[PDB]
RNA sequence: GAAGACGGUCGAACUUGACUAUCUAGAGGAAGUAAAAGUCGUAACAAGGUUUCCGUAGGUGAACCUGCGGAAGGAUCAUUA
RNA sequence: ACGGGGAAUCAGGGUUCGAUUCCGGAGAGGGAGCCUGAGAAACGGCUACCACAUCCAAGGAAGGCAGCAGGCGCGCAAAUUACCCACUCCCGACCCGGGGAGGUAGUGACGAAAAAUAACAAUACAGGACUCUUUCGAGGCCCUGUAAUUGGAAUGAGUCCACUUUAAAUCCUUUAACGAGGAUCCAUUGGAGGGCAAGUCUGGUGCCAGCAGCCGCGGUAAUUCCAGCUCCAAUAGCGUAUAUUAAAGUUGCUGCAGUUAAAAAGCUCGUAGUUGGAUCUCUCUCGGCCGAAGCGUUUACUUUGAAAAAAUUAGAGUGUUCAAAGCAGGCCGCCUGGAUACCGCAGCUAGGAAUAAUGGAAUAGGACCGCGGUUCUAUUUUGUUGGUUUUCGGAACUGAGGCCAUGAUUAAGAGGGACGGCCGGGGGCAUUCGUAUUGCGCCGCUAGAGGUGAAAUUCUUGGACCGGCGCAAGACGGACCAGAGCGAAAGCAUUUGCCAAGAAUGUUUUCAUUAAUCAAGAACGAAAGUCGGAGGUUCGAAGACGAUCAGAUACCGUCGUAGUUCCGACCAUAAACGAUGCCGACCGGCGAUGCGGCGGCGUUAUUCCCAUGACCCGCCGGGCAGCUUCCGGGAAACCAAAGUCUUUGGGUUCCGGGGGGAGUAUGGUUGCAAAGCUGAAACUUAAAGGAAUUGACGGAAGGGCACCACC
């Protein structure tokens, strides 16, 4: 059992501090290894250059081709595959242009049937993908 | 339970409620003290003195008759051993097992028991040094253990 | 080994009350045990008890009125200030209508209501309800 | 009482010696990870068809096989004067 | 990582954050060294070097925006190269000058407060509303609204006037003139399967495109995609990505868990750490209730009293038009406010003494009394000062004696030790014995034995197997042998002897808290394995053959090497398991069993006087177990512990945090080696897993049945 003594504060504190390193979230957020492995480097968004368009096959239980783009981030030069969310939105993206890419909503985890993809395109050529999708804005000439 | 065994025994003396000298004891306190001195001069420990007084002459408790314990009486007149009797017996047992282990180096149970005995000796010696019964530099050593027995 | 004889006494009383017994034998006795039992008995929870005098450390036979739900010890005996007493009562007592926390204060061993009446904090001994 | 090396002090710098951790380049070798009945070929799950498993040693054309000791999480809570 | 004040939920407790306007510190591209000065190691001062960089007539000269604005760059990420000293203050030789401090500003959705996008009909309607007389019938009495037939009233968004405001000004406020009927003066953002509020309506698409945080939707009748309509959530605001808090009792102090789900170290000693049994209710001065003076044994508490910046927070008052705010506001010149609380811990002060503690007398080396015996003397005198005035508010050498009720709590169903009779496959050393197996030597034959349900290898007129006499080697210790005993665990079984140890029991013995658990360290630690030396029967990894098989070089068989055995030195690992740490209390019953003790009818054995040994019936203590469990607990299986748990705190050690990657990589450390100990991450995944329930299946058992089975 746990120690219950008036002078056990150091033991309890040290045990809690040592046992916190067996928490996945705590170790991830405090070790700093997941931070250097993060392509965004702790940022919420990033800007990259579209290297090519790629279609990744959906995971086994359902069949589809997910329209993604392989982008290279400007801050660190890292290579990134980002999902282009809506339909026809891959046609709004051209090779070798700037795109603003955010996370996929699971904090570095793959989302849904898309395998090994944790980033999504938010803006292309400094205009949002939603404005292009809804026709509120056209691609700059 | 025992300090160095898994046993949990309930064997020990049960002192009676009455702290008075028994009616059958015509021996006054001074005769009891004289017999204690004689038994100590014969070379007996306080435990043996109490056993003999309880067994042969008949003394329920020396403390209830003389008002002092046997070791205190011996120290008062001055007949007590230099080192305490229980520590002396522990050192004697350690010396015995160490002498046995010399010609029985394959006896790995004797080595374990000797470790336990020396742990008991160290604990008792630390307690006695705390209460100034032993000199503050009193140390137990294998090469000097038989010098104390 | 046996430390905190008050914990043993209170656990024995609780276990005997769960079993539905009319008397419990507590040993060893102590001054703190007697004071805790007296505080319990003033509130009608435990009834009369007798201290058996063996010449080493007393035993107590406690009559048991079926009124007691739980008696417990708090270990270690935290020092409790009068401003932290309400938090202790919320943590330990079933309601604000009944149940007592027994503190040991320089004014003696008494319940939390008396300790607030005498404007004393102290060290928490236990509770009963 | 107005410039300048010298019993000296604080001391940025500067080349030369080891060759310093956060950084990068190649055919490599070993391994991990994602759904894919992928050309005679089944270890485990039933006694899984040699009961399984642990430690340790060898050997294998792969699951694996074998020796020694152990466990039942066994397929026996039991076997008779 | 500048620190703090402080900031983000309120259960209580906490977890994160604090570059950032207040306080303190530091720096002015990086270092270093200085002048002046009260104050600088100052940079809107200087001198160098380093890195950048400006003009040059190429001799030289001049640099420091982490000040206000502005550029570039970096980026997901942040404003105008504006006006003014009118306010707040600061500086100066100063009432007067100056201040990108500071104050004031056409595109700041960081965020916070208030708050529009409408309020009122005849009418048909689906209605209902106080006894409705009628399903065919008073329904501006009360309310809702499909509305291509209505109607007036209200008002600010906006545009403008009056300069209120202000240092010229914009803004709010104020007054005027226009300003609303699809009041087109037209609200959006995300959703409509569930979680989660709201359509299995229609069209298109047809596992495509896509949706989907998760589960899932889509493979021509999609409640989920693309759309139309309709519906609902918040609303001038909604969605998304990240960090963070609560949810998370999934870090558990409150308050988790560790038999089987992840998990108690193989075992035992052990230092630090943590925790620790009862017990104690002319001492002192002015006036026959006061300041001083306190070693009461220091403390820890608890309760006070001072000192703890403001702002923030809590909170009192005060109609900002309400509110966020602010510190302010009326009365035919006077009244007020500008509070209070909290401000951890650590320091300072003051009652009573419960409760970790600390225990002042034990070779008495322990108050109070007569002695001053050489000495300091109200800082030696006390008529005109005169050496010498011994003990009455102190200091050493201590020679004597006395009321000290003279001073040692108890003896833990705590522990150590002694003693007694026992007890045990506990350990070491030596010594006996037993068959069996394998060899060997002799004595008697068909020409067979071995081995597997007939699939072989394996000797031979050199006689195998078998039977009988012996002999020799190593190995082992059957039956007795048990849910029996001993040991810390690993483990331990032939006799006898020696050596040391041990539990329990018995004890009116002794010591008297000496204790529990334990980082660091340490001893032991099955088997296998390693290095030396013996030995080498049997079995036997490797290996060699022989075998039904589709394919063994597997299972089976015959051989067989290291090993298996012993003696040294290593190794330190096991499903080292009760998959259950240890110490201590309490909580049911019963029958046994091992050991010790105690009591008792009787039955049996050593000459007929007794114990004692073997039985019998009981009681007590420890131990290995056999138990319902609706005491109780658990998810249950089950457990008298795995109970005494939301009615949650006896003490303490180790240890787990979804599944994989992985006990892997790397570093360290040990080892001759094999390997041991400590031990990640990137990445990947929606489950993996535990208990049990039904079925199905089993080359699983029991019992039956059928010529769509067999015989």
């Amino acid at each position: 059992g746990k120690c219950r003594g008036l002078r056990t504060a150091r033991k309890l504190r040290s045990h809690r501090r040592d046992q916190k390193w067996h928490d996945k979230q705590y170790k991830k957020a405090h070790l700093g290894t997941a931070l250097k492995a993060n392509p965004f480097g702790g940022a919420s968004h990033a800007k990259g250059i579209v290297l090519e368009k790629v279609g990744v096959e959906a995971k086994q239980p359902n069949s589809a081709i997910r329209k993604c783009v392989r982008v290279q981030l400007i801050k660190n030069g890292k290579k990134i595959t980002a999902f282009v969310p809506n339909d026809g939105c891959l046609n709004f993206i051209e090779e070798n242009d700037e795109v603003l890419v955010a996370g996929f909503g699971r904090k570095g985890h793959a989302v849904g049937d898309i395998p090994g993809v944790r980033f999504k395109v938010v803006k292309v050529a400094n205009v949002s993908l939603l404005a292009l999708y809804k026709g509120k804005k056209e691609r700059p000439r | 339970g025992r300090m160095h065994a898994p046993g949990k025994g309930l064997s020990q003396s049960a002192l009676p409620y009455r702290r008075s000298v028994p009616t059958w004891l015509k021996l006054t306190s001074d005769d009891v003290k004289e017999q204690i001195y004689k038994l100590a001069k014969k070379g007996l420990t306080p435990s043996q003195i109490g056993v003999i007084l309880r067994d042969s002459h008949g003394v329920a408790q020396v403390r209830f008759v003389t008002g002092n314990k046997i070791l205190r009486i011996l120290k008062s007149k001055g007949l007590a051993p230099d080192l305490p009797e229980d520590l002396y017996h522990l050192i004697k047992k350690a010396v015995a097992v160490r002498k046995h282990l010399e010609r029985n180096r394959k006896d790995k149970d004797a080595k374990f028991r000797l470790i336990l005995i020396e742990s008991r000796i160290h604990r008792l010696a630390r307690y006695y040094k705390t209460k100034r019964v032993l000199p503050p530099n009193w140390k137990y050593e294998s090469s000097t253990a038989s010098a104390l027995v | 080994v046996r430390m905190n004889v008050l914990a043993d006494a209170l656990k024995s009383i609780n276990n005997a009350e769960k079993r539905g017994k009319r008397q419990v034998l507590i040993r060893p006795c102590s001054k703190v045990i007697v004071r805790f039992l007296t505080v319990m008995m003033k509130h009608g929870y435990i009834g009369e008890f007798e201290i058996i005098d063996d010449h080493r450390a007393g035993k107590i036979v406690v009559n048991l009125t079926g009124r007691l739900n739980k008696c417990g010890v708090i270990s270690p005996r935290f020092d409790v200030q009068l401003k932290d007493l309400e938090k202790w009562q919320n943590n330990l007592l079933p309601s604000r209508q009944f149940g007592f926390i027994v503190l040991t204060t320089s004014a003696g061993i008494m319940d939390h209501e008396e300790a607030r009446r005498k404007h004393t904090g102290g060290k928490i001994l236990g509770f009963f309800f």
